[PDB]
């Protein structure tokens, strides 16, 4: 239960780090 | 139903077990908080 | 004063001796990692708040 | 139309929705294969 | 006139610049994600849809005379949009009518002319396929009008603009329903109007016409499309079944439509709260107070929003219907300081044994209590006056006599003692048992929570919860 | 001057709030009113305090000639600019702003102290200025604005220990750091007692120790608090002087549970004629009762309250209604008994307690990642 | 196949190896080492080496002919 | 008829009608305010206040619905009582109420007592009946964690 509680937070870092890199590379391209 | 049947004859929101736990010593520990690092 | 692993009884006049378990170590280190995981989500919470 | 077209026009909706759905799912799996293939080739 | 004359040029161009461009970018970007972006179930203009919740409630209310917003509506409703040469004509008209606002006078449509302005979305080869665009352009007759909070004789033209918008449900359900999922945009539009058309039907009588409408509007869910459209109408279905005081509530329980699985952490938060009051009136408390507590902590993330004032009010009411004693102002607000002061006195007399003091305050502050919608406390609060005392004793004493628990409760006699010790076990207060050899009330202690499989029962849900977040993360990641 | 100015604001803190206790209060308020050129805070007591004496003409000439002693030089300076240095000289506002705090009010202090703030950029000048804002922060007791400049001096002025502004880092553990957050800022931050002497501005040491022994026995029950209060030597000398400190210490550690009501009432009788008269035992007595009980209920798991009738005090019914207050509201983990006359205790296990704790933190972090899942991704 | 690919790189060691010392790193996967042959080079590094082992000025192995970090 | 959920949803529609007047509703809600704390056969001490005609047909059901859970609670941890505790306190010194309890229920008055019977269980446990299905959860744990999601 400890190991799942960190693994979910680790995969949540990869969301925001991708969602920042997605739209900010878009909004400067346009 | 069932009479529980018998034969014989301020504003202290658990801030009361805080406040009735609280009545005689600390009021000069309310801005007596900072004087302690040249002697002690 | 922890000189001794025992317990007393007033209603019995009886001293009772038990041993010591070394068990409570995994759960102790478990909850402190939760205190660290509380802050890294907070570090992500303003990161999404500062920019979507 | 309500009895002879609407049986098809309402049914082609969800046939469009799943093709709409898994195309997003496909291109996610497409890019992940291109990461490992560029990793193995290098 | 020298003081107020020079203060006239700065107020127009700030709505003429940024209030001009925001929906000009939104109406362009959502259109490009209506034409493109086949998977536009979650547009990024859904956050702009969440912005338009917050935008026009504070950005503009009136049409801003000295000619600022009065020229927006004849510009933005004059949209035919034929093709790339005859849309670039209109793309010039985003620029050309700006001189009509600034240099010239605008077209003043004081609450009435917008309904004949809905012929320019028919004039000269207009578009009916862009029911998001015209659906937002059916919200825009309301957006200066309704949100100015007039509620005065244009309520009927609020209604007629919504009938044109209910005719846009007809254009969704009959006119070229080809796989665009615009209802999930229109349902939030069907929310926005029916927050105030709710208020409109609070300024007038009952809603049995809309009840026939809302059941049919709920009917097209679960077959055609189902996300957040079923949910928001279900609170609109529940709130006036609740506001009307009839039986009304077992219908809600058998209304087996509770579960559209999410509502973006805002509608689902209050949805638990509306049904929390429902389960509270049929005397179930512990199941009620745990979704009362769940609704308070789910979306409180503002400052005294108004129904946060109400869920914090009703929460320890039902916890003063079991008899545990939390009281109130540990999270106090400036909009709560006034609304705590009768509720202030209400919970202190529970712990004390004085009831005429409680009947004093109820007689003193009953008008505020009756304003809150909590009439039926007193028929069941005098219940918990002696239940709070007996649980406090049973939590204190491990093995209490009947012959002693009375005289402490100013209860005079060892029969009036266990005149509170035969339904409390039946109501689930104390574990304790009573022998008719001693008449003593003794309870035991729970030890087997770690000795027997309590923890791995609770863990299996939370293991399954944490893996779902990992599954929601990876499925929603690689959009680049 | 300003170093014996601690007494005036403390005696002013003492007078009016006990309404019955006002005979000896006015007998030395007259020392604080018309003497020492004290000017403001009793004219604002014109409808608060007593009828009056004629304090008008005798002192408005004494505020005038002493202002006229000062107000000529401060506003002009121009004196050593005759030999053209920086067109100024530094002898004017740094030497007379102290009168503008002692006898001049906070308004004459606030405009002078910021004026000499930008005058000199040294920490050693910003030493004495910020400490005067904090000493006047006790004087007019505006105890919210002077909570700021402590942290503003914690940020920039505090660069270490190493005898320094430690002079008034005796403004960092008894004026601002432990007030009404006090459970552990008395605990962690009272570890050092390391000096003795009373210099010309250390006017309070021996009665200051009576604070830090009455707050000493609070931090830690018995993981060796006994060394720092009994095996300590500088604390040993004052309890050798003061029996009321010594007997109250040696009641608690030596487990004389019967003499607690004696030793608490002597502390209570000391708390009858003390200046601290607005918000009181935000730790003490019936936590010190539960501090007495947590060590008494320890080592005895089957206890009888007939033994409590003489080992701790009298009133069999008084202990019984006392423990009914403590158990029933979430403290003092035990289960009292009726006519068997037993005080039985129960404890959590080495795993039942932590399973109760991990179920609390697990719900908070789960509720947290509920919200952040839906802030992003629609 | 990527774990079969890591193992097949490992023929590059084969122990006629020479010893240098790590000095600095420019960017991703390219660094500077100081050899024990007296001179100083600008080399390439393998993707296999875990990057936690770097900067004590660590003792490193180098290829004979091509002189890379191995 | 134990419709206390139906009771407190009925009172929502008549706020001042049910309280400020209407003794034909004020008496059944003062009945219910009696029916909160300890006044359920104090109710029978207030039996003789009927404002209408007799109301007998539903105080007989109120006679029925009290005296049977009275019999249910004496089957419970209220273990055994002599005849005179059933006399003074239930109510009504002896009519064929003793025929009511001896025939609807058991509790035969033998030698000077109403006698209780066995009301306990054995409490068996296996805790390896879950060992088939707890293994099903563990296989499911490594199932979704290994699958390419």
């Amino acid at each position: 239960y400890l190991a799942s509680l960190i693994r979910s937070v680790v995969a949540l870092h990869n969301l925001i780090n991708n969602k920042i890199a997605n739209r900010d590379a878009e909004k400067k391209e346009g | 139903m069932s009479e529980k049947k018998q034969p014989v004859d301020e504003d202290n929101w658990d801030d009361d077990n805080v406040e009735d736990d609280f009545s005689n010593q600390l009021r000069a520990e309310l801005e007596k908080h900072g004087y302690k690092m040249e002697t002690s | 004063d922890k000189k001794f692993h025992g317990i007393l009884d007033q209603g019995e006049g009886v001293l009772i001796i038990f041993d010591e378990p070394p068990v409570d170590k995994t759960y102790e280190a478990a909850l402190e990692t939760i205190q660290n995981m509380s802050k890294v989500v907070d570090s992500l919470y303003n990161k999404a708040k500062k920019l979507t | 139309g309500s009895g002879l077209r609407q049986y098809y026009l309402s049914k082609i909706e969800e046939l469009q929705l799943i093709v709409n759905d898994k195309s997003q799912n496909l291109r996610r799996l497409q890019a992940q294969r291109n990461e490992l293939n560029a990793k193995v080739r290098l | 006139p020298p003081g107020g004359g020079e203060q006239e040029p700065p107020p127009p161009p700030a709505p003429q610049d940024v209030e001009m461009k925001e929906e000009a970018a939104t109406g362009g970007g959502s259109t490009g994600e209506a034409d493109g972006k086949t998977a536009a179930a979650a547009a990024e203009h859904s956050q702009r849809e969440l912005d338009t919740v917050t935008l026009e409630d504070i950005k503009e209310h009136v049409k801003q005379l000295e000619k600022a917003v009065s020229g927006k509506e004849p510009r933005f409703v004059l949209r035919a949009l034929r093709m790339l040469p005859s849309t670039s004509r209109r793309l010039n008209h985003y620029v050309l009518y700006k001189a009509v606002q600034g240099f010239f006078t605008s077209n003043n449509a004081t609450r009435d002319f917008l309904l004949p302005f809905l012929e320019e979305p028919m004039d000269t080869e207009a578009d009916l396929q862009f029911r998001p665009r015209t659906g937002k352009a059916a919200s825009t007759p309301l957006l200066p009008e309704v949100e100015a909070y007039l509620q005065l004789l244009v309520v009927i033209f609020m209604m007629n603009s919504k009938r044109y918008k209910e005719a846009q449900k007809i254009s969704d359900d009959l006119m070229q329903k080809i796989s665009t999922q615009n209802r999930r945009a229109l349902d939030l539009v069907a929310a926005k109007c029916y927050y105030y058309h709710a208020r409109v039907y609070e300024f007038l009588d009952k809603l049995d016409v809309v009840r026939s409408f809302l059941h049919a509007r709920l009917r097209t869910a679960t077959l055609r499309h189902d996300a957040d459209g079923q949910a928001t109408l279900l609170n609109l279905l529940l709130r006036n079944y609740l506001h009307y005081s009839l039986y009304d509530q077992a219908e809600k329980l058998v209304s087996k439509s509770v579960f559209p699985e999410q509502a973006n952490n805002n509608e689902w938060a209050r949805y638990l709260y509306y049904t929390g009051r429902i389960k509270a009136i049929q005397l179930e408390y512990s199941e009620a107070r745990r979704t009362m507590t769940n609704a308070l902590r789910k979306a409180p993330q503002h400052t005294a929003v108004g129904f946060k004032q109400t869920v914090h009010k009703l929460l320890i009411v039902v916890e003063l219907l079991l008899g545990e004693i939390p009281d109130r102002l540990q999270f106090r607000q400036p909009s709560l300081k006034r609304s705590l002061m009768p509720y202030f006195l209400l919970t202190q007399a529970v712990r004390t044994g004085n009831l005429a003091k409680f009947n004093q305050v109820l007689d003193q502050f009953g008008e505020k209590f009756q304003a809150d919608g909590t009439y039926t406390l007193i028929i069941r609060l005098r219940h918990n006056v002696i239940k709070t005392g007996v649980r406090m004793i049973s939590l204190s004493y491990s093995r209490i006599s009947l012959a002693d628990i009375a005289q402490k409760l100013q209860l005079d006699s060892p029969e009036d003692a266990e005149f509170i010790v035969a339904k409390a076990i039946r109501d689930g207060v104390i574990e304790a048992s009573i022998n008719h050899e001693k008449g003593y009330v003794q309870s035991k202690e729970m030890i087997d929570i770690y000795s027997t499989r309590e923890p791995q029962l609770a863990f299996h849900q939370r293991i399954s919860f944490c893996l779902d977040i990992h599954n929601m993360s990876v499925k929603a990641m690689r959009f680049p | 001057p300003k170093n014996p100015d601690l007494r005036i604001a403390q005696l002013r803190f003492l007078l009016s709030l006990p309404e019955h206790r006002g005979d000896a209060a006015v007998r030395d308020e007259l020392m604080a009113a018309v003497r020492d050129n004290n000017m403001a805070p009793y004219y604002e007591a014109l409808c608060k305090s007593l009828d009056w004496q004629i304090d008008v003409d005798l002192l408005n000439k004494m505020k005038k000639a002493n202002e006229d002693e000062l107000k000529r030089l401060d506003e002009e300076l121009e004196d050593a600019e005759k030999n053209l240095g920086e067109s100024e000289i530094r002898d004017a506002m740094m030497a007379k702003a102290e009168y503008l705090c002692r006898i001049g009010d906070k308004e004459g202090a606030l405009t002078a102290f910021r004026k000499t703030y930008d005058k000199t950029v040294a920490l050693g000048h910003r030493l004495d200025i910020v400490f005067y804002l904090l000493r006047i922060g006790l004087f007019y007791m505006d105890n919210d604005l002077i909570t700021r400049n402590t942290e503003k001096a914690k940020s920039l002025i505090e660069e270490g220990g190493d005898w320094d502004r430690r002079n008034r880092l005796k403004v960092y553990q008894g004026l601002y750091c432990v007030a009404i957050r006090d459970f552990k800022q008395a605990a962690e931050l009272f570890l050092d007692t390391v000096s003795t002497f009373t210099s010309y501005e250390l006017m309070d040491y021996k009665t200051f120790v009576t604070y830090t022994v009455y707050v000493s026995m609070i931090a830690l029950e018995r993981p060796d608090l006994r060394e720092k209060v009994i095996k300590g030597a500088e604390i040993l000398e004052v309890l050798h002087s003061l029996p009321a400190v010594r007997q109250y210490l040696f009641s608690l550690y030596e487990c004389r549970y019967s003499v607690f009501f004696q030793s608490l009432a002597v502390v209570e009788q000391e708390m009858k004629k003390d200046w601290l008269f607005a918000p009181h035992y935000r730790y003490y007595v019936r936590e010190m009762r539960i501090h007495a009980y947590s060590q008494l209920l320890e080592s005895y798991r089957s206890l009888t309250l007939g033994y409590m009738a003489e080992a701790f005090g009298v009133g069999v019914e008084f202990i019984d209604q006392e423990l009914s207050r403590f158990i029933a509201a979430g403290r003092l983990h035990c289960k009292i008994d009726k006519v068997n006359e037993i005080v039985e205790t129960n404890r959590p296990d080495s795993k039942n307690w932590q399973y109760q704790e991990t179920i609390k933190k697990g719900d908070l972090l789960l509720n947290r990642v509920q919200k952040l899942s839906r802030v992003i991704n629609m | 196949e990527f774990l079969h690919a890591q193992e097949e790189v490992k023929r590059i060691q084969s122990i006629p190896l020479v010893i240098g010392q790590f000095l600095e790193a420019v960017d991703q996967n390219t660094a500077i080492v100081g050899s024990t042959t007296g001179s100083n080079y600008y080399v390439r590094i393998l993707s296999t080496i875990d990057r936690e082992l770097l900067k004590p000025n660590a003792s490193v192995a180098l290829h004979k002919h091509s002189n890379a970090l191995v | 008829q134990n419709r206390v959920a139906e009771f407190h949803t009925e009172l929502e529609r008549l706020p001042a009608k049910d309280i400020q007047t209407n003794v034909y509703i004020k008496h059944p809600v003062s009945l219910e305010q009696y029916l909160m704390e300890g006044s359920y056969n104090k109710v029978f001490l207030a039996k003789g206040n009927i404002p209408a005609e007799s109301y007998t047909f539903f105080i007989d059901i109120l006679l029925d619905t009290i005296r049977d859970e009275i019999a249910g609670c004496i089957e419970k941890a209220y273990e055994k009582i002599l005849f005179t505790e059933a006399t003074r306190i239930l109510f009504f010194n002896t009519p064929k109420k003793m025929t009511d309890y001896a025939k609807k229920r058991g509790w035969v008055l033998g030698p000077n007592n109403y006698y209780s019977f066995a009301s306990q269980q054995q409490k068996p446990e296996d805790t390896t009946i879950p060992s088939t299905e707890l293994a099903k959860q563990v296989i499911e744990y490594a199932r979704q964690l290994e699958m390419i999601v």
